[PDB]
């Protein structure tokens, strides 16, 4: 049994940083393997990045690699997602996905609790 | 769409008889979450219709690489564990018998298993979740009325800094074991029959009782037994009323396949 929610979302400009964030309740957060992925308006879910239990082994998606980091604190019960160098067709929504068995799969299938999901936002052509 | 979660549990046992044989309009998965502790065995019971990849063919938990490994025997990382995948007849009708049998000796382990029913539409799902793992981390000298001696047993039961599969996290790799001095008494630390841990933890425990002077000690032998590599010291009489504790890290110590030991954590009391 877990819930969660998203943070940080919104709008920015093309090159910019967010800081997106995911808390959890529940169940206890090390012990769950959390996910994020995104939803771009009329497209389907892709994946984006997933973190592993402890946080020694990261998994992202060829359209975000390098560009997009994910980082957990086991502290703050709380999953932490870096988005650099944002181009303009990442618009979409965020969302943050928990899974209690993970094998490192690249889908939604072994993610089992879902949050709700944030909205970001990015323009381009300078100011 | 979210994938709903649904939850069964019996007396230690996973019953998805006459529970999967619906369809959903979402995508569902029903589990059966169980976490053996008082050496408990658990059966898992499901339609013969159903397919089942449990136990022979089942998802371990990899504690070395921190995720899940695929179609895998759980005993290639429990071997103490023995099962039988048999048919029986229950409650009438044709059902699987998954009997398992956890000996308390038995390494600890994290598994899943898939029941999914045959159909050309895959919205309904069966999981069952074994949490087989060492729940007490905290006790104290365990004096043997016998020998008249103090027993800090690390080479089994729930301080076993023995490397194992079970699903243990970074800061969860934390036993401890709470000696109160008694001046002029044998005390026992049993240790796995390991190759480093006479080359490593015994030069680490001689050194977290040199830096202080005040300390009494002498160690009198490190004695190998059958299965524990018994490190024999005597503490004598202490003055100033002291507090020590001591770490033999083995949670690095990596095994092959997946298993990772147990930092140790040996507190002692000074009291008179
Ligand atoms: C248990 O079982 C599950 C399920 O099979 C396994 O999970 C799979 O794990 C593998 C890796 O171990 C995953 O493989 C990855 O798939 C990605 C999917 O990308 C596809 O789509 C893009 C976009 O169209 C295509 O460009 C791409 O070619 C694919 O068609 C790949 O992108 C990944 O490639 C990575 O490595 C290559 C080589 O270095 C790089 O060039 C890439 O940029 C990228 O970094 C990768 O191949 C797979 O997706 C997982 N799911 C499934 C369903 O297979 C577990 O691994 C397994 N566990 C065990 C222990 O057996
Ligand atoms: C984990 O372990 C379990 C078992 O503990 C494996 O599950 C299957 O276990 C059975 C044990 O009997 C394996 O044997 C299969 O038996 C089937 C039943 O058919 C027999 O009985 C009927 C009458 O009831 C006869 O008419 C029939 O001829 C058979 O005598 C067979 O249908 C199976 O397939 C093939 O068997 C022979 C040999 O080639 C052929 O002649 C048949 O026509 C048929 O094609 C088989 O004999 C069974 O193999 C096990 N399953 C699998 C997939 O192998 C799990 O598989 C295992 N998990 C793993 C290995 O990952
Ligand atoms: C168990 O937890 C303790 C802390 O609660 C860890 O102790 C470490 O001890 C060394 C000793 O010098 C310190 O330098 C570290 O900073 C301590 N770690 C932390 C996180 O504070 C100990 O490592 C843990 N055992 C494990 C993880 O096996
Ligand atoms: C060892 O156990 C004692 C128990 O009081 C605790 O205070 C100490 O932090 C523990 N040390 C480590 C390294 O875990």
């Amino acid at each position: 049994q877990v819930q969660l929610q998203e943070s940080g979302g919104g709008l920015v400009q093309a090159g910019g940083s967010l800081r997106l964030s995911c808390a959890a309740s529940g169940r206890t957060f090390s012990s769950y393997a959390m996910g994020w992925f995104r939803q771009a308006p009329g497209k389907e879910r892709e994946f984006v990045a997933a973190i592993s239990y402890s946080g020694s082994n990261t998994y992202d998606a060829d359209s975000v690699k390098g560009r997009f980091a994910i980082s957990r604190d086991n502290a703050k019960n709380t999953v932490y997602l870096q988005m650099n160098s944002l181009k303009p067709e990442d618009t979409a929504v965020y969302y943050c996905a928990a899974a209690g068995v993970y094998s490192g799969t690249y889908t939604d299938t072994e993610f089992d609790y879902w949050g709700q999901g944030t909205q970001v936002t990015v323009s381009s052509h300078h100011h | 769409g979210t994938q709903d979660e649904k939850s069964v549990k019996n007396i230690c046992v996973c019953d998805f008889t006459d529970k999967l044989n619906f369809l959903p309009l979402e995508k569902t998965k029903i589990l059966c979450e169980l976490k053996p502790q008082y050496g408990e065995d658990i059966k898992i019971i499901a339609n013969k219709e159903y397919e089942i990849n449990c136990m022979n063919n089942s998802k371990v938990f990899c504690p070395l690489k921190d995720t899940f490994i695929n179609n895998t025997n759980i005993k290639l990382y429990s071997p103490k564990l023995h099962f039988e995948i048999k048919d029986i007849t229950h409650k009438g009708k044709n059902a699987a018998l998954y009997y398992l049998k956890i000996d308390e000796e038995a390494s600890d382990i994290f598994f899943s298993c898939s029941i999914k029913p045959k159909q050309v539409s895959g919205l309904l799902e069966g999981e069952v979740r074994v949490n087989l793992k060492k729940h007490i981390n905290e006790e104290y000298s365990i004096f043997n009325e016998e020998e008249d001696v103090h027993v800090c047993d690390f080479s089994k039961g729930n301080l076993d800094i023995t490397p194992s599969a079970g699903f243990y996290l970074k800061n969860s790799r934390n036993v401890s074991c709470i000696y109160r001095v008694i001046p002029n008494k044998l005390f026992l630390i049993k240790l796995p029959k390991l190759d480093i841990v006479t080359e490593k933890l015994l030069p680490s425990i001689v050194n977290c009782l040199s830096e202080f002077s005040f300390i009494n000690f002498t160690l009198k032998h490190v004695q190998e037994g059958d299965n524990y590599i018994s490190f024999n010291v005597i503490f004598g009489e202490f003055k100033k009323h002291f507090n020590l504790a001591c770490s033999l890290d083995l949670s690095d110590f990596q095994q092959e396949p997946c298993n990772l030991g147990k930092t140790a954590n040996i507190t002692f009391i000074f009291s008179k």
